[PDB]
């Protein structure tokens, strides 16, 4: 009765101050990403800044590959974050080999959830302090084609489908501008060029600096080519000089 | 069962016959003995079935874990030792004799054999299933180092037509892909465009000369074709 926040306790009025804690952690490290998808593609944008001028600016990176088919975005501590994507890694070979097809996302996603609530459960665990954003296409049934999918899971494992994610420090503006573009045109009708133009006004109103080509690193995955890649800085450039105007 | 990988300056010429059999009858006459690993290594596979799918099934999810997590394409030889010992720990519960071919940008071509003892040889062309003994002395006669990519297979598809018209644990298709720089292609010839069969070798069209018609004269005139004669 006296601590009540050292531990995985609910608190008297009903909240888990462990899980409401990690919520503070991913906004601490100042990073922000943004993940939307058009209709045949799926986009993550990230702030990837190396302030240090010494550091290898090829070396730390968000974006990691779980499947073949799959990639993700991991937002908040750093480490954790790299920890989390080789559960989930662990997972797809599990499910790779015991069932023999490529592991669907929404089930990587739900996985992912609930490993998170387990941690929440016991009292020895740390929750993670990262929301983990994965991204892909999944194959749609009764007529074939690939969907593109964006799923988020947080420390408690809220896991959730999205049409465009904002995480980290300052995602309420993001939000808030994503929420403000949306209620004029229909997200699901943009096409590449445009979505990602969208992402990249959504991060620059949501810092404000007006972004170069260096600080961000963005991740594709296309109905063209299913796999998961990132695209070079000299595709970067032209979405920047064309929201310039 | 018949299978062999000869490699060549680009890459490597995987080539088997499709047939399945179960001691004496034909239990699947399109089986596809070439499993993929990885995208540019390949495995041929002979002996049981079920334990060489096994294999290469726990080998190829070893592989795209592998690769996933450090980046960047696998050699051979990785997948080759990985073989070698996961046949070599059930060395007494399988009996499985797999041929690992693929190329990587490192070193270019490799083929390697892993027999039924569970070795693992890293050669120039290897040879393995029922069917194999009749092909070492077919490539120690037709066989040069050197050649092409294009006469490499055409020797591959020869070497099997060989080697399944006169075993009778092999024939059907023949099966064969290429490996290297490009994308890896396939190519399935039939039985009846097989550059080699011994129905239609001109040597094997007279017949032996075994029923003797009952004669006088002790001069051998070929058999007998008829009742009148």
């Amino acid at each position: 009765a006296g601590f009540d926040k050292y531990i995985t306790v609910f608190s008297p009025e009903g909240s888990l101050y462990q899980v409401e804690y990690a919520f503070k952690a991913v906004t601490y490290p100042g990073l922000l990403t943004v993940a939307i998808r058009c209709k045949d593609a799926v986009l993550v944008v990230t702030q990837h800044l190396i302030p240090d001028r010494l550091m290898r600016p090829d070396s730390v990176t968000a974006l990691y590959e779980v499947t073949p088919n799959i990639g993700c975005c991991m937002t908040g501590r750093a480490p954790d974050g790299r920890a989390l994507v080789q559960r989930a890694r662990e997972e797809a070979s599990d499910y790779q080999y015991r069932y023999g097809v490529e592991i669907p996302i929404a089930v990587l996603a739900k996985r992912m959830g609930d490993k998170a609530q387990v941690r929440t459960q016991q009292a020895g665990l740390r929750p993670m302090g990262v929301v983990s954003t994965f991204i892909g296409m999944d194959q749609s049934d009764q007529d074939g084609s690939l969907k593109p999918q964006i799923y988020t899971v947080d420390p408690a494992g809220w896991t959730g489908g999205h049409i465009a994610c904002a995480a980290g420090k300052k995602q309420v503006e993001a939000m808030a501008f994503l929420e403000k573009r949306q209620k004029s045109t229909e997200l699901d009708a943009l096409t590449q060029k445009e979505a990602a133009m969208i992402a990249l006004a959504a991060l620059q109103s949501a810092i404000g600096t007006a972004v170069k080509a260096k600080e961000v690193e963005v991740g594709r995955c296309t109905a063209a080519n299913p796999a998961f890649q990132r695209v070079p800085n000299s595709e970067v450039e032209e979405w920047l000089t064309a929201v310039a105007e | 069962t018949t299978i062999l990988a000869v490699s060549y300056n680009g890459g490597v010429v995987l080539a088997a016959d499709s047939r399945t059999s179960s001691g004496t009858y034909v239990v699947n006459r399109a089986s596809n003995k070439l499993t993929k690993l990885t995208k540019k290594i390949y495995c041929c596979r002979s002996g049981s079935a079920a334990d060489t799918q096994a294999l290469a099934e726990r080998v190829s999810n070893y592989l795209g874990s592998y690769q996933t997590d450090i980046g960047a394409g696998v050699n051979v030889a990785t997948a080759a030792n990985l073989f070698q010992k996961m046949c070599y720990m059930n060395r007494w519960n399988i009996s499985a004799g797999i041929i690992v071919a693929g190329y990587d940008p490192i070193n270019g071509g490799s083929v390697y054999s892993i027999p039924s003892g569970g070795s693992c040889v890293k050669l120039d062309y290897a040879l393995g299933g029922s069917g194999s003994i009749f092909l070492y002395s077919f490539f120690d006669a037709n066989y040069k180092p050197g050649m092409s990519k294009s006469e490499c297979v055409a020797f591959c598809q020869r070497a099997v037509a060989h080697a399944y018209s006169r075993d009778g644990s092999s024939g059907g298709l023949i099966r064969t892909i290429t490996l290297d720089a490009d994308e890896p292609e396939d190519q399935t010839i039939p039985w009846n465009r097989s550059p080699y069969c011994m129905e239609k070798d001109p040597k094997y069209v007279t017949q032996a000369t075994q029923n003797q018609p009952f004669s006088s004269s002790a001069k051998i005139t070929g058999n007998r074709m008829s009742s009148t004669g």
